[PDB]
């Protein structure tokens, strides 16, 4: 028998569903969403990190003119300075007074830190929704993990589960995302080869193993100080170091619907948005006949204590007259009231105690124990 | 937070204005005004009809008075001197 | 919920007010017609 | 506090006063019959 | 739960107060004023 119901997409809230197969004793199933995962498909555009300005020893050509050559290196800078006369501890480095030149050269590459400290630029598209559902089935808790697309059939203890499709296709992730360790950011990052100096992407590497990198750091070599061997330069500071302090709060803190954001893989967990349809194909095993189930008569309901809250603040005592001993399903026929108990044992002229949850100050509800209904009158307090 | 009922009579009726959406009460007020106009038009028509009844007997000569009471408030007061 | 024009109102109470209306405009319309009928009777009498 | 359910529910209550003297002390005697749902402690209070 | 009552300012008289918290069994509290002291602030002149 296929039982179809719809629960709100809210984690940590147990929901009671009444399964009523004609000619079979009612069945109460408790369902609770343990987790709802929205995992987008990622395509790595590039990685960024702190850059390193590689500056070798300057070529001080004594009594001659040095020559700069075009080297295919990122942010390659070369300048030959005339009229230099550098000094070392023991005096002048060059024999000549005039006609000495200093060739200053520099290039940009990934820092040694790039393997440890880095941010990844991803293109995020069409997320696959997954759900972990706890079902109180036959007095035992069963866990069902399925894609919430309304197609992925998962069978646990002969009961076939079809979860979804999700009423909301909403995702906290935009088309372009940036990932740093355990933090995810929605960022329209610059494309590869379009990075600006002192900003996110001043250095861009397609993969973390990539030998060739893109660099735009505004590296400009300056004339060395009088009688000094050094390579002075002007350059825009690390864009990655700048982004690390300018990034702001990550998606875990800014995302709507109380989204929890996790990495490895990048996913949105427990986004409380819309509802989730549930299809359960319950086997004939757990489907007793009405004749084989106890018959209940002379039913009365008393509510000695009630508090209208989010939890089971209500207590109800139901008296009955059962034809035989057996298990009966307990279910609320009013949607404004929910019962904690899914199944109780009945025997002759006895009474049962149930726990109920309601938001109403004056709760008038019907309780179906097996195939018989009983009216409950409750005055619930704040 | 609430254990109060709905309305009774109109009171609560106006409380709902806070729910649903913006448009609501003004339209109802317009409808009420239209109803009042219908009520006023009916009364005006009724008065004209009352004239239509007192017509004929508007010339002269004995003959009500008489049916002028019972007589839709004029009728009389009207017959007399 | 489920439809359009914001339904609100009241069984009983609701009926109390509803029962009034439909009730006076129709009355004065009928009375108007009856007055016309009597007028025609007078016209015939003359 | 003790919840009503934790306590007893009283029905079919009747009161008889076999002896009374209006004075500064407890000069009145009252016998109250009841039907309690369960055993427990109940608070006694005059509403007048 | 805050229970508020008013008793006459008379010592040696036990008063009974009924505490009725909604959804909780009634509670009877006996209150008796043992002493009421009015101590003025004194300033010695001489």
């Amino acid at each position: 028998y296929e039982h179809v119901t719809v629960i709100p997409n809210t984690v940590g809230v147990p929901y009671k569903t009444l399964v009523n197969r004609p000619g079979y004793s009612p069945m109460v199933l408790e369902m609770e969403l343990l987790s709802v995962t929205l995992e987008p498909t990622l395509s790595l555009d590039y990685i960024t990190c702190e850059y390193k300005t590689v500056i070798p020893s300057p070529y001080v050509k004594c009594c001659g003119t040095a020559e700069c050559k075009d080297k295919n290196l990122p942010d390659y800078s070369c300048k030959v300075f005339t009229g230099v006369y550098p000094f070392m501890w023991g005096g002048a480095y060059c024999f000549c007074d005039a006609e000495n030149t200093q060739l200053s050269e520099a290039h940009v590459e990934k820092s040694e830190s790039c393997k440890t400290e880095f941010a990844s630029a991803y293109r995020a598209h069409t997320a696959s929704a997954s759900a972990k559902l706890r079902v109180l089935y036959q007095g035992n808790n069963i866990t069902v993990t399925a894609y919430a697309n309304g197609d992925h059939a998962v069978t646990v203890k002969d009961a076939k589960f079809i979860v979804g499709p999700m009423s909301s296709a909403w995702t906290p992730f935009d088309n372009k995302i940036v990932v740093y360790k355990g933090d995810v950011y929605n960022m329209d990052y610059p494309p590869f080869g379009a990075g600006r100096p002192g900003q996110f992407g001043d250095i861009q590497s397609r993969t973390p193993e990539s030998k060739d990198v893109y660099a735009n750091t505004q590296l400009v070599l300056q004339r060395p100080a009088a009688g000094t061997v050094h390579v002075p330069y002007s350059q825009a500071p690390s864009g990655f170091k700048y982004w690390l302090k300018e990034r702001g709060a990550s998606l875990q803190h800014t995302a709507p619907f109380g989204c929890q954001i996790a990495t490895n893989p990048v996913r949105a967990v427990n986004c409380a948005v819309g509802n989730m349809p549930i299809s359960i194909d319950i086997p004939e095993a757990a489907f007793t006949r009405v004749v084989d189930a106890p018959s209940l008569t002379d039913m009365s309901c008393e509510v000695p204590a009630c508090t209208h809250s989010s939890d089971f603040g209500g207590v109800a005592i139901i008296k009955y007259a059962a034809s035989k001993k057996g298990k009966c399903a307990v279910h609320s026929m009013t949607n404004a009231v929910t019962i904690r108990e899914a199944e109780i044992e009945v025997e002759g002229n006895s009474q049962l105690q149930i726990s109920f949850s309601t938001a109403l100050a004056s709760a008038e509800f019907r309780v179906q124990v097996c195939s018989t209904q009983v009216h409950c009158a409750a005055e619930c307090h704040p | 937070s609430t254990n109060g009922t709905a309305h009774g009579h109109p009171h609560e009726i106006i409380l709902y204005y806070y729910e649903l959406y913006p448009t609501m009460t003004v339209v109802i007020v317009s409808v009420a005004s239209f109803v009042l106009l219908s009520m006023v038009g009916t009364a005006v028509g009724m008065c004209v009809c009352a004239r239509r009844r007192c017509i004929t007997p508007y010339e002269l000569t004995p003959g009500a008075t008489v049916p002028f009471l019972l007589s839709l408030l004029c009728c009389v007061r009207t017959t007399k001197a | 919920h489920t439809t359009l024009g914001v339904q609100d109102i009241s069984t009983t109470a609701m009926s109390w007010v509803q029962k009034i209306t439909g009730g006076v405009g129709l009355i004065v319309a009928v009375a108007a017609l009856i007055l016309i009928v009597v007028l025609c009777v007078s016209f015939s009498r003359h």
